[PDB]
């Protein structure tokens, strides 16, 4: 399970902790009250994960061991509030028994024994904490039928803890009660042990057979050399590193920074920036991201007649826009404008396209133009587009 | 001898057919493997400092947040949370424009439609239902619920196509679908995950009618929309995969695992090409989103944290604190100006 995964790790870092050549010193200090057995500040544990996990923020070792501490690793024993502090705070160890990963999802009728336990100690005269009495009484009410053998059945726990070893007796009775720290926190506190919901849940000549078309498909993918892979995503990002807002500050501000708007406006004005259309010049992906840049790159190849193949491309992008409803309606009519024979906007495909697309359009659905917009995709790629970029329109407008 | 069938014989000979292509890949797959990406990356200069900081807290939702989706106009947001409630945002001024109450616990997805003018969102109900954005005075979004998909299991992710007209959606019954929302139709669905799928992210290529999923079962698939078949799947973490997001060309996608590692898979390598990961890092990553340019990743952790990585040269280049719970969802500005962050402690916070 995924929320044991985190819990091995965290249990792995309490088994460092605890080496003796390089462990956290777990000492007996005294008080000026009473003598504190088995104890460690909370300076000691934020400094061993400093050193030893190779943490330089301290900030981030603080909170990597207030983590461990909320869901019972270690924990305070003047507080029922799981935390880590880096200062003289005492701390102590949780005892394996009473780990999370240790099968727990303890019954209220097991705390209503535990609460119930607590009122007798001291000669009966401990008081529990408004939260934990509060718990009390509505365990009361409702196990009033049973309460008799809750009572008997702590009574007869604190029997066995009354004979018991008095610096055991010390230290067990803080670790049973950080245990309940962690299942029934203090109200306001992070409940570690809720979960999300997604996670709370022949013969052997075909089997060869089997095999060898598998492996077989896997030899058919084209791949590349790490060297060329890792060059182009190098190569991609520093293309656009002065457009990423995190790396470049945006002109004029970052609204989220100054709270000047006026750098959204920019970006949605009709009129583009000098970075906007340097920016189209990147791939023709750019140019048909831009709105504008679209308008331009359309307004360009109808000038020099010749949007018949962008024309398509929209008409077909359009067509997986629209409902299913509309869809074998308008795959006739982006047939008849551009690919029927006598079409208006006639678009030129290679025969292994126009085949597949007649057949296609027989039974029509959102797919329909796939073969033959991939190629006009490719054709522009390699020729429109260029023809955009290096048209007057586009160095005039390239050049503010 | 001079009897014997001698069935063997043959199976040695398809034995040794099947042997020799997998050793064939498994060579093919060294030769190809000639650098490291954080070692050719040692070529790019190291960034700055990072001074990342919490510009806006959205206070309202009355549980858990478990998803966030912003919108195209750059500075609107739409999030759910657990106690059913979805609430849309004007993030900027942190002012609450809408807000519906779904029959429903846990509304683990919600998107936000490319025209801005809808909302798809869905959960425990095992359905994603569509709700229309009006500037109606006293306006009934319940009473507008277009019921568009329907699973068997639970709702984990969704998301609108370039259209308002079609929505994508992952279930806890192990199946990615395709749907019409005007009709409700099943456009196409998606089998092959072992166990729950978990998120889903769209190809940015707006030509390329593919995207990816992960889920329980490790594995990160990539699909094809028009044939429903899966065409590239990745095993390499150790955990469920709770994120996956498109690196920003397209072809390559990053992952977040309750490994407590995310990962960066390139389609054309056929590889995992990074792992960031930290010995401190012990917490699995719910969302990871990407930088405009791709250079940062940007992850949210069970550990509440926030940790901000280097995509090309794999250092961890900040760490982020803030939040007192669990980040459920995180997702980067459609400008990549900021980046919002929903927890379980009931709060999202944009950050820049």
């Amino acid at each position: 399970s995924p929320n044991m995964l985190v819990y091995r790790k965290m249990e792995d870092v309490i088994a460092r902790m605890q080496d003796e050549k390089n462990g956290i010193p777990i000492r007996t200090v005294k008080s000026f009250l009473s003598k504190i057995p088995s104890v460690f500040s909370g300076s000691d544990i934020v400094q061993w994960l400093i050193k030893n996990l190779t943490i330089e923020d301290p900030v981030e070792a603080l909170h990597l061991g207030t983590l461990m501490a909320a869901h019972g690793y270690f924990f305070p024993i003047s507080d029922h509030v799981l935390t880590l502090k880096d200062d003289g705070t005492f701390y102590r160890f949780q005892t394996p028994y009473f780990w999370p990963s240790n099968c727990w999802e303890p019954e209220n009728t097991d705390y209503a024994v535990y609460l119930c336990k607590r009122t007798m100690q001291n000669k009966a005269r401990l008081e529990l904490a408004d939260y934990e009495a509060e718990s009390l009484a509505r365990l009361q009410r409702a196990f009033a039928r049973k309460w008799e053998f809750i009572f008997m059945q702590a009574e007869a726990q604190a029997k066995v803890d009354k004979k018991r070893d008095k610096i055991e007796r010390k230290i067990l009775d803080s670790q049973e009660r950080a245990f309940w720290d962690v299942h029934r926190p203090v109200p306001g506190c992070v409940n570690t042990t809720e979960v999300d919901i997604k996670k709370s849940s022949p013969p052997t000549e075909d089997e060869l057979q089997q095999q060898i078309k598998y492996w077989q498909i896997q030899l058919d993918r084209h791949r590349l050399k790490m060297s060329k892979v890792a060059d182009s995503l190098l190569s991609y990002t520093e293309q656009y590193v002065e457009y990423d807002p995190f790396l470049a500050p945006p002109d004029p501000s970052n609204p989220w920074l100054s709270d000047d708007t006026t750098f959204w406006e920019l970006e949605a004005s009709k009129e583009p920036s000098q970075q906007r259309v340097k920016r189209w010049g990147f791939g023709m992906d750019e140019a048909l991201k831009d709105p504008v840049g679209r308008e331009q790159f359309l307004k360009f190849l109808e000038s020099e007649f010749s949007s018949e193949n962008l024309r398509f491309w929209l008409a077909v992008e359009d067509l997986k826009k629209r409902p299913i409803r509309e869809v074998p309606s308008r795959v006739q009519e982006i047939w008849q404008e551009f690919l029927a024979p006598g079409a208006p906007s006639a678009i030129n495909l290679d025969s292994k396209s126009y085949d597949k697309t007649t057949q296609n359009v027989k039974e029509p659905g959102r797919y329909t133009f796939e073969d033959a917009q991939e190629h006009i995709y490719k054709l522009m790629k390699s020729d429109s587009y260029p023809r955009f970029i290096r048209s007057s329109a586009y160095q005039e407008l390239l050049q503010a | 001898a001079t009897d014997g069938l001698h069935e063997n014989e043959t199976l040695a000979s398809l034995k040794s057919e099947a042997e020799s292509l997998k050793g064939k890949l498994e060579e093919e797959r060294a030769k190809l493997h000639d650098v490291e990406l954080h070692q050719v990356a040692e070529r790019v200069e190291a960034l700055g400092q990072f001074v990342m900081k919490t510009r806006r807290t959205l206070k309202g939702h009355g549980n858990k947040v478990l998803c966030m989706d912003w919108c195209k106009d750059k500075r609107r947001i739409v999030s759910s949370s657990q106690d059913g409630k979805v609430i849309v945002w004007d993030s900027f001024t942190t002012n609450k424009e809408h807000a519906v109450t779904m029959p429903c616990t846990w509304v683990m997805a919600c998107a936000y439609a490319p025209s801005g003018c809808a909302i798809a969102c869905g959960g425990l109900d095992n359905k994603c239902s569509v709700y229309p954005l009006t500037f109606d005075k006293n306006e009934n979004m319940a009473a507008k619920k277009k019921s568009v998909a329907m699973h068997t299991n639970y709702l984990s992710a969704c998301s609108f196509t370039n259209s308002d007209m079609q929505i994508l959606t992952a279930s806890g019954d192990g199946t990615c679908a395709l749907w019409d929302v005007e009709s409700g139709q099943l456009l196409q669905s998606f089998h092959g995950h072992g166990a729950d799928v978990l998120c889903l992210d769209l190809a940015p290529s707006e030509t390329g009618n593919t995207f990816v999923s992960g889920g329980c079962d490790k594995k990160a698939m990539v699909w094809d929309m028009r044939s429903g078949q899966c065409v590239q799947a990745f095993e390499t973490h150790e955990s469920d995969v709770n994120s996956v997001r498109y690196y920003p060309s397209g072809d390559a996608f990053a992952s977040g695992s309750d490994d407590a590692t995310c990962r960066l898979y390139d389609l054309r390598a056929d590889r995992e090409v990074a792992i960031y990961s930290k010995e401190s890092i012990i917490f699995g990553a719910s969302s990871v989103d990407f930088s405009l340019s791709g250079r940062l990743l940007f992850a949210g952790y069970n550990d509440y944290t926030i940790n901000v990585w280097d995509v090309l040269k794999g250092s961890r280049v900040s760490i982020l604190f803030g939040h007192e719970n669990r980040v459920s969802t995180l997702r980067v500005s459609p400008d990549g100006t900021a980046f919002c962050s929903g927890s379980w402690d009931h709060t999202l916070r944009v950050w820049a």
